[PDB]
RNA sequence: CGGAGAGGUA
DNA sequence: GCGGGCTATGGCGGCGAATACCCTC
DNA sequence: GAGGGTATTCGCCGCCTACCTCTCCTAGCCCGC
C-alpha cells in the first residue's frame, strides 16, 4: 500500500494503486555518468562491458589514439605512436573550483614512441596532454567556477536511405537513393522522369552509372551480368553514348577536377581516393552496421571497417533498380535476405543520440588531427637522430579544441537551478538543434511531430511552447541508450500467453517486428489475461483490439511513457495534453519556500526524483549519529570511524533562489546505508515540497478573480505562507588602467562621514548592514588622468534587503585571479519576499493566474465553524480547458486532512472492495498518493467524500457532493447556495511582480543613433513599434506621433528644450529634424549614391 | 539644396555619384591602416580617425595641444593642422582613398 | 487552397492552383471524355471561331451550372465549365 | 495627487493588431506594483490576466492631450471599426449575473 | 523610391533609381512619418491644422 | 531590345553618364557612425566597417608599390584582380564568391547590410523609436474603475 | 491528418488509458504547431496590405 | 551597451 | 625565455534569367 | 551552324510583435626586452 518500500528512511505515504511493478526505476542521472565513464576508461565501465561487450572493451581516447597512430612519413623512415591514456588526481576538490573560479580538470598522460625504421633505436617518453575537464558525481562540468550540462543531441545516423516521390508531370514514381557518411563525401543516385538511372558524385553533373561500374573495372559483360533484369539498367548503357574503361575514368575526372591533364592514373587516384582510403570516408561502427543490416552483406564477421567497398556500392545499384519496379525481396550474393523499402528518416532506429562522451571525443578527435598534421609537418624539417617526441608534439590545438567547445557551444549549457526538479530535468534532455542538426526556423512541422516510435523513449508532453517546440525533448524514465546511441525501453517478456518475468530491452527497430501489451492490463498472477481483448501499438503505433495469443512482450508500468516531471502531475489522465504540458512546464519554475511542505495528494515520483537530483544528504554508510548541528552531522560508523557531512547554508543557486540544507535526524537516531540525512531547498522528509496546502474555493466574487485573476486571504501574508528568499550577486574589481593603479577605501571625495556610516576600515560595508536603492557597497576612486574619480559600487534601482557576505580576491594572497587585475571584491544581498498583487501562482494541471486581489481575512467566506478560506478560484475557468483534474484534486485533499473511517461494519463497502487496507482508514493530515495513470477512481472519491470525520464538534462541513455551505463575511449573509471547498497543492512561480515594474522619463540614450537604451537594468525606454504608429496614423492623430517620434526619441535640442519648458510653465516648442534620417543620408552617400535635399 | 536639412523640404532626389563628387564630399585622404594606438589611446595620422580629416576628438582641442580653448575658434591649428570645431563634426565629415 | 494561403494567393493575383478554364464566347460545347484528357470545345452561336481545350485533367470535376455540364450543352460567356477556382487575370 | 489630476495616459499591448490596443484612460493612483484594468477593455486589447503586460505613455503638448481626450478616450471608443458591433459589452461573469 | 525601399528590395529599388535620377516630393504618411513632418491626415490637414 | 531600351533611355534621358559604374575613388564614413569599443579591460574588438577598409587600403598601398618599383604583368594583374575583390566586398560582402569571414567563420556586415533586413535602418530605426516618458508592469483587473 | 479508427472511447471524467493518452497528443502538438505557423505567416500579409 | 550564442514570458 | 603585436551537404514556394534538347533552313 | 521553340536549372527574395535572464568573441609566429 505505501509508495516508497526499498529507501530506508522514508515516510509511509499510502497509495491508491492496483498494478504491482516488476522493475525498479533506473538511476535518473546514468546516461550522463556512463557515457563519460566510457570517455575515459574507466574500472567500473570496464566492468560494465565484462559482462556484456567483453569481446572488444576500448576507451573513447585509447580508440582516437589507435585511429590515429602510426603518424609516419611518406618515405616509412620513421613513425610516432599512443598509447595508454592516463589521468592524475584532480588538482582542486569541487567545492574549492566552484568558489575560486578553477576548472574542474585532472592532468593526462600517454606514452608516446618513436621508432626509426633504418637505424632501429626506439625512445619513448610520458607526454603531457593538458588537463581534461572531469564530471561531478552529480553529471555536470564546471567551467570557470559555472555549472554546465553537455546535452545529447538527436541526429540522423549515417548510412543508406531510399526515399519515394510522386513525379507531378506524368505522376511517375521516381525513387532515389543517397549514402550518407560520417566525414565523407555525398554519392546520390536518382531515377529521374525517363526512366534513365544516373548518379551525382558529390554535387557533379548527371553522370550515368555506367559510368562508375565500368570505371570501377567491370565490362559490358559483367555489367549485364549481374544488372539486366531491368529494363532502365541495360537502356542505361545503351543510349550512354559512352564506352571504355579509361575512357569512364577520364569521363568522371572532366566531371570531378576541372582544368587539369585527365590522365587515368591521375583519375584512379582521385576516385579511390575520395571513396575507398580510409581517411576521406568514414562510415564509421554505427554506418557500416547499418549498412551490412540494410544491404544485407555480412552476418559474421565482426565490424572491422570504416570505408566503402565495390560491394556496398553495386548493392546499392541493385538494390535501387529491384525497388523502382515493384519487387520486394533481395539477396545479394554471399548475403542474408533483406527486404527491399523506403526508410523513414523520423524513425528512432534512423536517428541516434550524440551523448556528452562522443561530442567530447569527436572536439579531440579533430584536435589531434590538427596536431598530426602540425606532426607530420615537423617530421620532415627536422634533422634526425635529434627528434625525440617531446620535440614534435604540440598540444594547442587540443586544449584549443577543448576550451572551445566546453566555452563556445550550443550543446554545453548553463544549467538550470531555480529547484532541484529542473536541474534533473535538464540534465535529461534530447535537443535536435546543434551544430550538425535542424534549425529553429528552416525546420518544417514534420521534426515538430510525436512519432509512434518515440513510446517508451521520449516524453511526448514536455516540450517548449515558443519557437523551439518539438525541437527539444525529454527522455522517459526507464529508458537507456545502448552503444551504437540508440534508446533502448526494457519490456516484460511473455510466453505462451503467460507475462513472466526476466526484462529484456529492445530498440525501436528490433520492437517493430512485435507485438507488445498495455502496463495497465488485467493480469491475474496466473499468467493468465482477465480479459479476452487488449489494445496493442500493431506495427505503426497502431493501436487494436487483438486475440490474446498473439502478444510477445508487455510494458513494465502505465507511467512509462512520461518523464519524470510529468509523472509527478497527480490525476494526469483526467487533463488534456495542453494543460498538462503546461503543469510540467511551470513545476520547474516554482520557486523554494521559506518552508517547505510535502503534498497530501502526491503520486509517488517525488522520493526517488529527489535522492536521485542530489540536493538531498543521503548518509555514505550505516551508523549512529553522534552530534547533530545546523552545520555538520557526524556518523559514527559501525567500524570505529568518523565522518563528518558539512551542510551547506544559504547559499546562491544560478537563478538567485537560495540553497539551504538542514539535518532531519536526532543525536541518538540509528542510519542505514542510503538513508537520507538532511533535507535540501524543495524537499520535505526527503519527498519534492515546491508549494503549500491552501483551503480552496471555486466561487466567483464580486469580479475580482475575472478572466483568470485570483483572490488569496491575507492570512499567508501576515504567516508568512508563501514567503521566498532571493540572493542577488555583486562584483567589482580593481584594475590596473592605463592611468596607473587604483584603490579601493574610505577615502571618497565630496562625501560626508554620514553617508559612509556603513562603510569600515578596508572598505567594504559591514555584514548585517541593511542596504537600499543607492548606497556604496564597495567605495574606490581611479585617477582618470585629484584625478581621482569615484566608481563606487551601488544597488541597482529597485534592489534592497541584508548584506550577508562578502568574498574578496586579493593578488598579495596568490589568489587565482584574472590578467591584469588585482582585487575581486564580491558582496550578497539578501532579501524575504511575500506574496504580493501581481505575482503568478500555479498548481500542477495548468492552472495559472496572477494574484488580483488580497482581502482582509474578515470579510472572507468562511465556512460553518468559522474557518475561512484561503483562495478563490473562478467557475468559468475550469470547465473550457478540459483541466477537470484540479477539482478531483481538491476532493482528494479535502478527504485527506478530514481524515476518515470507512464503516466495514457488515462487510466492506462494494466500492471499497479494490482498496488496499491502510486505506480503509487514515488519520487527519494522512499522506496519500495516486499514481499518475493507475490510481483513485471517482467511485472511490465520492465514498471517501461519503465518509469523513466531524472536526472538533460532531460537524461535517462538506456534504457527500463535495460542497459545504459558507457565509459572506462582507455582509454576514450566508451564501444562497453550496460551494465547493477542498484543499489543493499550489506552488509560487518565478514570474513575481517586483522584477516587472519599469518607469523612465529621461537617462541613458544610444550614440549612433541618438534614442533611449532598452532595458530594465539601463532605465531604457519603452519601444514605440510600427504597428502602434499604424494605429496612430488609424486614429488620425498627427500631432502625438509627431511628438513621439521627434522630441521623446532622437531630436537633440528637442528633449532638452521640453524638458526645460515643462519644468517651466512655458509651452512645449515645436518639434525639429530626426537623427535617424541624417545617419541614412551619410550611409547612403557612403554607397556611392548622390542624395540631396531640393528645396 | 539645403545642405544639412532645416525644414521646408521639397524634395530628395538620388543619383550616381562621379569622382568628383566624391572628392568633393571628401575633407581629405585616407592611406594609412592603421586605426587607433594603443600607448597613447589616439587616433592615428592618415588613418580611419583622423583629427586632422574627420574633425577633432575634444570640444576645442587639437591634437597639437597649441590651443585648448574656446578663444582660439575656427583657426586651423599651425602645427598639427586640425581645425578646431566641436567634437560632433566627426559625425559628419567624410574622406576617401584614392 | 481554402484558408490563409487562398487569401495570400487572391491578394497576390497569383495562377490560382486548381485553375478551371472560363468560357470566352457563348455557345455549345462537343465535350468528349477520355483518359488524362477532357476536350472541351466552345462553339460559338455566331460561329466565328471554336476555341478548345484538350489538357483537363480527368482528376477533376465538372461543374454544376444552372445539371452538371454534359455534351453539346449551350453555355454562358464566363460560365467556369470545371470546378476550382478561376484565374483572375482571364476574367 | 493634484499633478496628475485631469491627465490622460496612452496604455498599449503588444501586438498592436489593430486600432483599438491603443486607448486612452484617466490616471489614478492605486496601491501596489501593477496595472489596473477596466473589465471591459480586455476584449478590445484581447488581454487577460494569466500574466500578460502592458506599456504607459504620456502625451506632452497640449495638441497631444487633446488627441487623447477627444480621439482616442476609450469612453469614445465602444464599437468596433471593423464591423461596428459592440466592444465594451459584457461578457463572462457580468453575462452569468 | 523612398517608401519602396523600406518595404522591400532595398538593394534593387535603390540600384534602378539612381539609375533613373528618381526625385521624390515628399507626400505621404510613410515618407513624412520618416522625415519626422506632420502626415497629411486627420489632424494634419491644411483645413484643421 | 526592350530591356536594353529600358537601361539605355534610362542613361539617355538625363545627364547622368553610365561612367559612374566605374569608380576611382572610394568614400569613407565619419568615424563615429563606425565606432570601435573596448571589452572589459580596455582590449578593443573591430568592427566590420572597419576591417573591410583597412583590407582595401592594404591591398591598394601594396598594387602601388608594385606599380611604381616596376613588375613583370603577371603580379600586376593579380594584385589588381585582389583590389577589386575586396573593393567589391566592402560594398557588398558575399554576393559573388566566399563571403570575407572574419572571428570564428562568421561573414562580416558590409556597407549594404545596414540597409536591408528586418534589423536594417529603415523598419528598425526609421519606422520605429525608443520612446521616453513610457514604463512597463503586469495587468490586475479592478473592478471599481470606471470606462 | 486522418483519423485514428480507434477511437478515443473515454471521456476525461473517466481517464484515459495511456495508449488513448498517446494518441491524443499527435493533434494536441500539431494544432501548437500550425498556430505558431500561422501568426508568422498573418503579420507579413497585413504589412504588405 | 556594440556583436554572437543559449534559455524563457505574453 | 616569456610577452606583445602583426599577419593569414535536414527549408520551401515564386519568380526570372541564364542556358539543355530538338525541328528547320 | 544559326534560328526559333520548347525544356531545364540556378540564384535571389520572403517568411509577427514586445519584454526578461545568463555566458563568450583567433592562432601562429616573429620580434623585443
Ligand atoms: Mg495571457
Ligand atoms: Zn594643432
Amino acid at each position: 500500500s505505501s509508495s516508497n518500500n526499498s529507501v530506508p528512511g522514508a515516510p509511509n505515504r499510502v497509495s491508491f494503486a492496483k498494478l504491482r511493478e516488476p522493475l525498479e526505476v533506473p538511476g535518473l542521472l546514468d546516461v550522463q555518468t556512463d557515457s563519460f565513464e566510457w570517455l575515459i576508461g574507466s574500472p567500473r565501465w570496464r566492468e560494465s562491458a565484462a559482462e556484456r561487450g567483453d569481446v572488444n572493451p576500448v576507451g573513447g581516447l585509447e580508440e582516437v589514439l589507435y585511429e590515429l597512430s602510426p603518424i609516419e612519413d611518406f618515405s616509412g623512415s620513421m613513425s610516432l605512436s599512443f598509447s595508454d591514456p592516463r589521468f592524475d588526481d584532480v588538482k582542486a576538490p569541487v567545492d574549492e573550483c566552484k568558489d575560486k573560479d578553477m576548472t574542474y580538470a585532472a592532468p593526462l598522460f600517454v606514452t608516446a614512441e618513436f621508432i626509426n625504421n633504418n637505424t632501429g633505436e626506439i625512445k619513448s617518453q610520458t607526454v603531457f596532454m593538458g588537463d581534461f575537464p572531469m564530471m561531478t558525481e552529480k553529471g555536470t562540468f564546471i567551467i570557470n567556477g559555472t555549472e554546465r550540462v553537455v546535452v545529447s543531441q538527436l541526429v540522423r545516423s549515417p548510412g543508406v536511405y531510399f526515399d519515394e516521390t510522386i513525379d507531378k508531370s506524368t505522376d511517375k514514381t521516381l525513387h532515389s537513393v543517397k549514402v550518407i557518411p560520417s566525414r565523407g563525401a555525398w554519392l546520390e543516385f536518382d531515377v529521374d522522369k525517363r526512366d534513365t538511372v544516373g548518379v551525382r558524385i558529390d554535387r557533379k553533373r548527371r553522370q550515368p552509372v555506367t559510368v562508375l561500374l565500368k570505371a570501377l573495372g567491370w565490362t559490358s559483360e559483367q555489367i549485364v551480368e549481374r544488372f539486366g533484369f531491368s529494363e532502365i539498367m541495360r537502356s542505361t548503357l545503351e543510349k550512354d553514348n559512352t564506352v571504355g574503361t579509361d575512357e569512364a575514368l577520364l569521363d568522371i575526372y572532366r566531371k570531378l577536377r576541372p582544368g587539369e591533364p585527365p590522365t587515368k592514373e591521375s583519375a584512379q587516384t582521385l576516385l579511390e581516393n575520395l571513396f575507398f582510403k580510409e581517411k576521406r570516408y568514414d562510415l564509421a561502427r554505427v554506418g557500416r552496421y547499418k549498412v551490412n543490416k540494410k544491404l544485407g552483406l555480412h552476418v559474421g564477421e565482426p565490424i572491422t571497417s570504416s570505408t566503402l567497398t565495390e560491394e556496398d556500392v553495386v548493392a546499392t545499384i541493385e538494390y535501387l533498380v529491384r525497388l523502382h519496379e515493384g519487387q520486394t525481396t533481395m539477396t545479394v550474393p554471399g548475403g542474408v535476405e533483406v527486404p527491399v523499402e523506403t526508410d523513414d528518416i523520423d524513425h528512432f532506429g534512423n536517428r541516434r543520440l550524440r551523448t556528452v562522451g562522443e561530442l567530447i571525443q569527436n572536439q579531440i578527435r579533430v584536435g589531434m588531427s590538427r596536431m598530426e598534421r602540425v606532426v607530420r609537418e615537423r617530421m620532415t624539417t627536422q634533422d634526425v637522430e635529434a627528434i625525440t617526441p617531446q620535440t614534435l608534439i604540440n598540444i594547442r590545438p587540443v586544449v584549443a579544441a577543448i576550451k572551445e567547445f566546453f566555452g563556445t557551444s550550443q550543446l554545453s549549457q548553463f544549467m538550470d537551478q531555480n529547484n532541484p526538479l529542473s536541474g534533473l530535468t535538464h540534465k535529461r534532455r534530447l535537443s535536435a538543434l546543434g551544430p550538425g542538426g535542424l534549425s529553429r526556423e528552416r525546420a518544417g512541422l514534420e521534426v515538430r511531430d510525436v512519432h509512434p516510435s518515440h513510446y517508451g523513449r521520449m516524453c511526448p508532453i514536455e516540450t517548449p511552447e515558443g519557437p523551439n517546440i518539438g525541437l527539444i525533448g525529454s527522455l522517459s524514465v526507464y529508458a537507456r541508450v545502448n552503444p551504437f546511441g540508440f534508446i533502448e525501453t526494457p519490456y516484460r517478456k511473455v510466453v505462451d500467453g503467460v507475462v513472466s518475468d526476466e526484462i529484456v530491452y529492445l530498440t525501436a527497430d528490433e520492437e517493430d517486428r512485435h507485438v507488445v501489451a498495455q502496463a495497465n492490463s488485467p493480469i491475474d498472477a496466473d499468467g493468465r489475461f482477465v480479459e479476452p481483448r487488449v489494445l496493442v501499438r500493431r506495427k505503426a503505433g497502431e493501436v487494436e483490439y487483438v486475440p490474446s495469443s498473439e502478444v510477445d512482450y508487455m510494458d513494465v508500468s502505465p507511467r512509462q511513457m512520461v518523464s519524470v516531471a510529468t509523472a509527478m502531475i497527480p490525476f494526469l489522465e483526467h487533463d488534456d495534453a495542453n494543460r498538462a504540458l503546461m503543469g510540467a512546464n511551470m513545476q520547474r519554475q516554482a520557486v523554494p519556500l521559506v518552508r517547505s511542505e510535502a503534498p497530501l495528494v502526491g503520486t509517488g515520483m517525488e522520493l526517488r526524483a529527489a535522492i536521485d537530483a542530489g540536493d538531498v544528504v543521503v548518509a555514505e554508510e550505516s551508523g549512529v549519529i553522534e552530534e547533530v548541528s545546523a552545520d555538520y552531522i557526524t556518523v559514527m560508523h559501525d567500524n570505529g570511524t568518523r565522518r563528518t557531512y558539512r551542510m551547506r547554508k544559504f547559499a546562491r543557486s544560478n537563478h538567485g533562489t537560495c540553497a539551504n540544507q538542514c539535518p532531519i535526524v536526532d543525536a541518538g537516531d540509528r542510519v542505514e546505508a542510503g538513508q537520507v540525512i538532511a533535507d535540501g531547498p524543495c524537499t520535505d522528509d526527503g519527498e519534492m515540497a515546491l508549494g503549500k496546502n491552501l483551503l480552496v474555493a471555486i466561487m466567483p466574487w464580486e469580479g475580482h478573480n475575472y478572466e483568470d485573476a485570483i483572490i488569496l486571504s491575507n492570512r499567508l501574508v501576515e504567516e508568512d505562507v508563501l514567503t521566498s528568499i532571493h540572493i542577488e550577486e555583486h562584483e567589482i574589481d580593481a584594475r590596473d588602467t592605463k592611468l596607473g593603479a587604483e584603490e579601493i577605501t574610505r577615502d571618497i571625495p565630496n562625501i560626508s562621514d554620514e553617508v559612509l556610516a556603513d562603510l569600515d576600515e578596508r572598505g567594504i560595508v559591514r555584514i548585517g548592514a541593511e542596504v537600499r536603492d543607492g548606497d556604496i557597497l564597495v567605495g574606490k576612486v581611479t585617477p582618470k588622468g585629484r584625478e581621482v574619480r569615484d566608481t563606487s559600487l551601488k544597488v541597482p534601482h529597485g534592489e534592497s534587503g541584508k548584506v550577508i557576505g562578502i568574498r574578496v580576491f586579493s593578488r598579495e594572497d596568490e589568489d587565482e585571479l584574472p590578467a591584469g587585475v588585482n582585487e575581486l571584491v564580491r558582496v550578497y544581498v539578501a532579501q524575504k519576499r511575500k506574496i504580493s498583487d501581481g505575482d503568478k501562482l500555479a498548481g500542477r494541471h495548468g492552472n495559472k493566474g496572477v494574484i488580483g486581489k488580497i482581502l482582509p481575512v474578515e470579510d472572507m467566506p468562511f465556512l460553518a465553524d468559522g474557518t475561512p478560506v484561503d483562495i478563490i478560484l473562478n467557475t468559468h475557468g475550469v470547465p473550457r480547458r478540459m483541466n477537470i483534474g484540479q477539482i478531483l484534486e481538491t476532493h482528494l485533499g479535502w478527504c485527506a486532512h478530514s481524515g476518515w473511517k470507512v464503516d466495514a461494519a457488515k462487510g466492506v463497502p462494494d466500492w471499497a472492495a479494490r482498496l488496499p487496507d491502510e486505506l480503509l482508514e487514515a488519520q487527519p493530515n494522512a499522506i496519500v498518493s495516486t499514481p499518475v495513470f493507475d490510481g483513485a477512481q471517482e467511485a472511490e472519491l465520492q465514498g471517501l467524500l461519503s465518509c469523513t470525520l466531524p472536526n472538533r464538534d460532531g460537524d461535517v462541513l462538506v456534504d457527500a457532493d463535495g460542497k459545504a455551505m459558507l457565509f459572506d463575511g462582507r455582509s454576514g449573509e450566508p451564501f444562497p447556495y453550496p460551494v465547493t471547498v477542498g484543499y489543493m497543492y499550489i506552488m509560487k512561480l518565478h514570474h513575481l511582480v517586483d522584477d516587472k515594474i519599469h518607469a523612465r522619463s529621461t537617462g541613458p540614450y544610444s550614440m549612433i543613433t541618438q534614442q533611449p537604451l532598452g532595458g530594465k537594468a539601463q532605465f531604457g525606454g519603452q519601444r514605440f513599434g510600427e504597428m502602434e504608429c499604424w494605429a496612430m496614423q488609424a486614429y488620425g492623430a498627427a500631432y502625438t506621433l509627431q511628438e513621439l517620434l521627434t522630441i521623446k526619441s532622437d531630436d537633440t535640442v528637442g528633449r532638452v528644450k521640453v524638458y526645460e519648458a515643462i519644468v517651466k510653465g512655458e509651452n512645449i516648442p515645436e518639434p525639429g529634424i530626426p537623427e535617424s534620417f541624417k545617419v541614412l543620408l551619410k550611409e547612403l552617400q557612403s554607397l556611392c549614391l548622390n542624395v540631396e535635399v531640393l528645396s | 539644396g539645403a545642405m544639412l536639412d532645416v525644414n521646408f523640404f521639397d524634395e530628395l532626389r538620388i543619383g550616381l555619384a562621379t569622382a568628383e563628387d566624391i572628392r568633393q564630399w571628401s575633407y581629405g585622404e585616407v592611406k594609412k591602416p592603421e586605426t587607433i594606438n594603443y600607448r597613447t589611446l589616439k587616433p592615428e595620422k592618415d588613418g580611419l580617425f583622423c583629427e586632422k580629416i574627420f574633425g577633432p576628438t575634444r570640444d576645442w582641442e587639437c591634437y597639437c595641444g597649441k590651443y585648448k580653448r574656446v578663444r582660439f575658434k575656427g583657426i586651423i591649428c599651425e602645427r598639427c593642422g586640425v581645425e578646431v570645431t566641436r567634437a560632433k563634426v566627426r559625425r559628419e565629415r567624410m574622406g576617401h582613398i584614392e | 487552397t481554402g484558408g490563409l494561403p487562398r487569401v495570400q494567393e487572391l491578394f497576390e493575383a497569383r495562377v490560382p492552383r486548381g485553375k478551371a478554364p472560363i468560357a470566352d464566347v457563348t455557345g455549345r460545347v462537343r465535350l468528349e471524355d477520355g483518359e488524362r484528357f477532357y476536350k472541351i470545345t466552345i462553339v460559338p452561336d455566331d460561329g466565328g471561331e471554336e476555341v478548345v481545350y484538350d489538357k483537363i485533367s480527368k482528376r477533376q470535376r465538372l461543374r454544376v451550372f444552372k445539371r452538371v455540364l454534359s455534351d453539346g450543352d449551350h453555355v454562358e460567356v464566363g460560365q467556369q465549365l470545371m470546378e476550382g477556382s478561376a484565374d483572375p487575370h482571364e476574367v | 495627487e493634484e499633478v496628475i489630476a485631469e491627465h490622460p495616459v496612452l496604455l498599449n499591448r503588444a501586438p498592436t493588431l489593430h486600432r483599438l490596443g491603443i486607448q486612452a484612460f484617466e490616471p489614478m493612483l492605486v496601491e501596489g506594483k501593477a496595472i489596473q484594468l477596466h473589465p471591459l477593455v480586455c476584449e478590445a486589447f484581447n488581454a487577460d490576466f494569466d500574466g500578460d503586460q502592458m506599456a504607459v505613455h504620456l502625451p506632452l503638448s497640449a495638441e497631444a492631450q487633446a488627441e487623447a481626450r477627444i480621439l482616442m478616450l476609450s469612453s469614445n471608443n465602444i464599437l468596433s471599426p471593423a464591423s461596428g458591433r459592440p466592444l465594451a459589452m459584457p461578457r463572462l461573469d457580468m453575462v452569468t449575473g | 523610391w523612398l517608401s519602396a525601399a523600406s518595404f522591400q528590395e532595398t538593394t534593387r529599388v535603390l540600384t534602378d533609381a539612381a539609375i533613373n535620377c528618381r526625385s521624390d516630393k515628399l507626400n505621404g504618411l510613410k515618407e513624412n512619418v520618416i522625415i519626422g513632418k506632420l502626415i497629411p491626415a486627420g489632424t494634419g490637414i491644411n483645413r484643421y491644422r | 531590345a526592350l530591356k536594353r531600351l529600358k537601361v539605355v533611355a534610362a542613361f539617355q534621358q538625363s545627364g547622368n553618364s553610365p561612367m559612374g559604374m566605374v569608380l576611382d575613388a572610394v568614400p569613407v564614413i565619419p568615424p563615429e557612425l563606425r565606432p570601435m569599443v573596448q571589452l572589459d579591460g580596455g582590449r578593443f574588438a573591430t568592427s566590420d566597417l572597419n576591417d573591410l577598409y583597412r583590407r582595401v587600403i592594404n591591398r591598394n598601398n601594396r598594387l602601388k608599390r608594385l606599380i611604381d618599383l616596376g613588375a613583370p604583368e603577371i603580379i600586376v594583374n593579380n594584385e589588381k584582380r585582389m583590389l577589386q575583390e575586396s573593393v567589391d566586398a566592402l560594398f557588398d560582402n558575399g554576393r559573388r564568391g566566399r563571403p570575407v569571414t572574419g572571428p570564428g567563420n562568421r561573414p562580416l556586415k558590409s556597407l549594404s547590410d545596414l540597409l536591408k533586413g528586418k534589423q536594417g535602418r529603415f523598419r528598425q530605426n526609421l519606422l520605429g523609436k525608443r520612446v521616453d516618458y513610457s514604463g512597463r508592469s503586469v495587468i490586475v483587473v479592478g473592478p471599481q474603475l470606471k470606462l | 491528418g486522418e483519423f485514428i479508427p480507434r477511437p478515443v472511447k473515454s471521456s476525461f471524467r473517466e481517464g484515459l488509458t495511456v495508449l488513448e493518452y498517446f494518441i491524443n497528443t499527435h493533434g494536441a502538438r500539431k494544432g501548437l504547431a500550425d498556430t505558431a505557423l500561422r501568426t508568422a505567416d498573418s503579420g507579413y500579409l497585413t504589412r504588405r496590405l
